[PDB]
């Protein structure tokens, strides 16, 4: 119904903004390498937000 | 030797340009970090203000 | 005569080097002017969003 | 009212001031003794023919 | 061409797939024919200049410089000339180096080609084509790079056609000197000297002359400056990579004092010794124009050195002095020592490294440049100072550490630079100063870090 | 008037370079928008006043 | 002695070749220089702009 003329960051940068009840188990970090998109990191490169 | 000589050169400036690009794209990311803590803690500090 | 043609042709040799010396100090400085181009661009979007701040 | 936060431009202009310093040194050390061994033989030759 | 499709659609009795949307003009077709035929129309008299433009930067990168400079003003069309016929070329096109504009780098490239490769550079077509080449681009081309001049190829013919002429720099050689070994076919012979001087004369716009590398010896210098005495536009001559001797020294010396708009002199890589260092000193003695002067890789020695510098108190134009490779000793570091603690040294920038000063020479250069704060940059690397075991171990361990400065060199050095920092206010930070700085960094955190722990051991009650 | 006015400042003559930017980005988009809606009714949405 | 007089002057050609390599090495070394301190500039003024 409504469409928006400009590219913002605030939508994909406030998405790690949870570590709000950070008070509990350290648990083993490595096991937490996701694959980083390529094709999401070469899109916010070549798509830079104006 | 002009081989070996060729060959360094293009080594040698492809290890410039990728600490260069690793210069860049690191100083670009943390910048990008502190500009997320613009924008997001704006609104976020909006909400403070009316709460507080 | 040979021993000639060997100093030169190593003026073959040095040309190109030089060639791509120059080449790799070309790429570098573009690249080098596209991320400060960028890093001003973002620099003066911090210091206008940073005053709404 | 930091005195340091007045002259921080103060502050990170003598810490350029000592990275430049660094630099200049850094280089000159490296720079050029090689061309003094060179013409120093290029005399001795000379003197020598 | 599109005739011919809409005849074939209409012939057959279909829809015309000829949408009225997909006809290019005739101003289209005008323009592509003018700017694949650009020679047809070089200056495009009767059409507007955004055909101009367009026809230009359609044009290829490689025309003619007769048609293309006098004909195209376009600078995207030169600079994509530049790089098609150099983009990959071993020589780069950096626009900084042409007044920031393309064309003209265009036509002095395509200018020093011409003149490198002249195959029998006195041909008649060859001339006639010259002279239509410098005509075209004599208020466009003001500077040359000639390399390894094969032939004997006439400068004052060529500078007779080029107005706007202010920088030449001539290096006779063989660019292949390969297959053929010829000691007379490298460097600048009686004729190209005596060229070269008639163009210096001749010339009237030129400000700058670096015929170094040419082994330049006494006469081919006497030749030249036959017609650099008639000149009136000469402020830098550089002959280094030559032969030249102590008579061209003392002709150099007569030139000076009966000139006054030379500036920068480079006598370098020559044969000045003694008594020719003591003829540039007595011309310097009242010379007020020259500013920098390079003599590196020259033989005057001590006894030189110090009659050029005993002149030179008097001679207090001089900013730049390059003494290098004349193997200065003791006294000789006194008497520049003296000269430069003179109140009155005017010297800004001094390259006395390549000498034989020794730890004697320490203090008495040491006190003159301390009592000197005029001086900006110093050149002593290399030098017999005294070096600790420290510094002779890092030399060991890499032989590119020989380079490096000893310690008695860098406190010397670094006089100067106080000097300097004084000057221009700027504060020295000394490599004590530096390290006392970290220590002090270093304490402040280490007595900040048990602080914390005291207040965090306070509220466990 | 206040064209006429003699020390007008300067954020109201010129389009800074990030201004220009946004300007040339949205003029893409509003050319876009045209290209993806040729038949709906050209809505004035007034962007860019002078 | 003619022959040794080659053993001269033919080395005495030879050896100019030698001092020429050195020469022409030396002027790489000293535009080698320059376009170093050409890069240590720009990285200077890379520090000092920012």
């Amino acid at each position: 119904n409504w469409e928006y003329v400009m590219l913002d960051t605030l939508l994909f940068n406030k998405g790690n903004g949870n570590d709000e009840e950070g008070n509990e188990n350290i648990d083993d970090p490595l096991n937490k390498q996701a694959q980083r998109d390529p094709e999401q990191e070469q899109l916010q490169d070549i798509a830079q937000l104006l | 030797e002009q081989e070996k000589s060729n060959l360094n050169i293009e080594d040698d400036g492809k290890k410039a340009k990728e600490k260069e690009d690793a210069y860049f794209e690191d100083i670009t990311k943390n910048m990008k970090q502190l500009k997320t803590q613009l924008k997001s803690e704006y609104l976020e500090k909006e909400k403070a203000n009316i709460q507080q | 005569v040979y021993k000639q043609k060997i100093k030169h042709l190593l003026f073959q040799n040095q040309d190109q080097q030089s060639e791509l010396k120059k080449d790799v100090e070309v790429t570098l400085k573009q690249l080098e002017d596209q991320h400060r181009i960028k890093s001003r661009e973002l620099k003066t979007d911090v210091r206008s969003l940073k005053v709404t701040k | 009212m930091n005195p340091s936060q007045t002259q921080k431009g103060k502050i990170q202009i003598q810490v350029s001031r000592g990275s430049i310093d660094l630099l200049v040194r850094t280089m000159y050390e490296d720079i050029n003794n090689i061309k003094l061994k060179n013409e120093r033989f290029q005399k001795k030759k000379r003197a020598e023919d | 061409m599109l005739a011919k499709k809409l005849a074939l659609a209409r012939s057959q009795g279909k829809p015309d797939p000829f949408k009225k949307d997909e006809f290019p003009l005739l101003q289209h077709i005008a323009v592509e024919v003018v700017s694949q035929n650009y020679i047809l129309y070089p200056d495009l008299k009767g059409v507007p200049e955004n055909v101009r433009d367009t026809i230009i930067s359609k044009i290829t990168t490689d025309l003619d410089i007769l048609t293309m400079a006098p004909n195209i003003d376009q600078e995207s069309f030169w600079q994509r000339a530049c790089k098609n016929r150099w983009e990959k070329s071993q020589k780069s096109i950096n626009i900084e180096e042409h007044g920031r504009s393309w064309k003209v780098a265009y036509l002095e490239r395509y200018m020093e080609e011409f003149l490198t490769n002249i195959q029998n550079a006195d041909d008649p077509n060859k001339k006639q084509i010259l002279q239509a080449e410098l005509k075209a681009a004599a208020s466009w081309i003001h500077t040359l790079n000639l390399q390894n001049i094969n032939q004997n190829i006439d400068i004052d013919f060529i500078c007779k056609y080029l107005p706007l002429l202010t920088s030449l720099t001539l290096t006779y050689g063989t660019k292949y000197s390969g297959m053929d070994y010829n000691k007379q076919s490298v460097g600048m012979k009686l004729s190209e000297a005596a060229n070269l001087g008639e163009a210096i004369k001749n010339c009237y716009s030129l400000l700058s002359l670096n015929i170094s590398a040419n082994m330049i010896d006494d006469d081919l210098l006497r030749f030249i400056m036959a017609g650099v005495n008639m000149n009136i536009s000469l402020i830098e001559l550089n002959l280094s990579h030559n032969k030249i001797e102590d008579q061209g020294a003392r002709r150099i010396a007569k030139f000076l004092m009966r000139n006054e708009i030379l500036l920068y002199l480079n006598l370098g890589n020559n044969l000045i010794g003694y008594e020719g260092s003591r003829y540039l000193a007595q011309a310097l003695k009242v010379n007020k124009n020259l500013q920098s002067l390079n003599l590196k890789l020259n033989n005057l020695g001590d006894k030189a050195g110090k009659k050029l510098f005993q002149d030179l108190m008097l001679n207090k134009t001089l900013l730049e002095l390059d003494v290098s490779g004349n193997q200065f000793e003791f006294e000789t570091a006194l008497k520049l020592s003296d000269y430069v603690a003179d109140s009155m040294c005017g010297l800004k920038v001094l390259n006395i490294a390549n000498n034989d000063f020794n730890d004697s020479c320490y203090e008495n250069l040491k006190t003159g440049f301390t009592k000197n704060y005029s001086l900006a940059k110093l050149d002593l690397r290399g030098n017999k100072f005294s070096k600790t075991q420290e510094e002779k171990e890092q030399e060991l361990k890499d032989p590119f550490r020989m380079f490096n400065l000893s310690q008695t060199e860098k406190e010397l050095t670094q006089i100067i630079i106080r000097h300097d920092l004084t000057a221009q206010k700027i504060q020295f930070f000394s490599e004590s100063d530096l390290d006392k700085i970290k220590q002090l960094k270093e304490l402040q955190g280490a007595k900040q870090e048990p602080e914390k722990v005291i207040q965090q051991d306070q509220n466990k009650e | 008037e206040f064209k006429e006015q003699e020390n007008i400042p300067r954020q109201y003559i010129e389009n800074s370079p990030k201004e220009e930017l946004v300007l040339e980005h949205v003029i893409q988009f509003k050319r876009q928008f045209q290209y993806q809606l040729y038949y709906e009714d050209k809505r004035d949405l007034f962007l860019y006043p002078k | 002695e003619a022959f040794i007089q080659m053993l001269d002057k033919n080395l005495d050609e030879a050896e100019d070749q030698f001092q020429i390599a050195l020469r022409n090495h030396l002027i790489h070394i000293e535009n080698l220089m320059q376009l170093q301190e050409a890069r240590m500039r720009g990285l200077a003024e890379e520090f000092n702009r920012d």
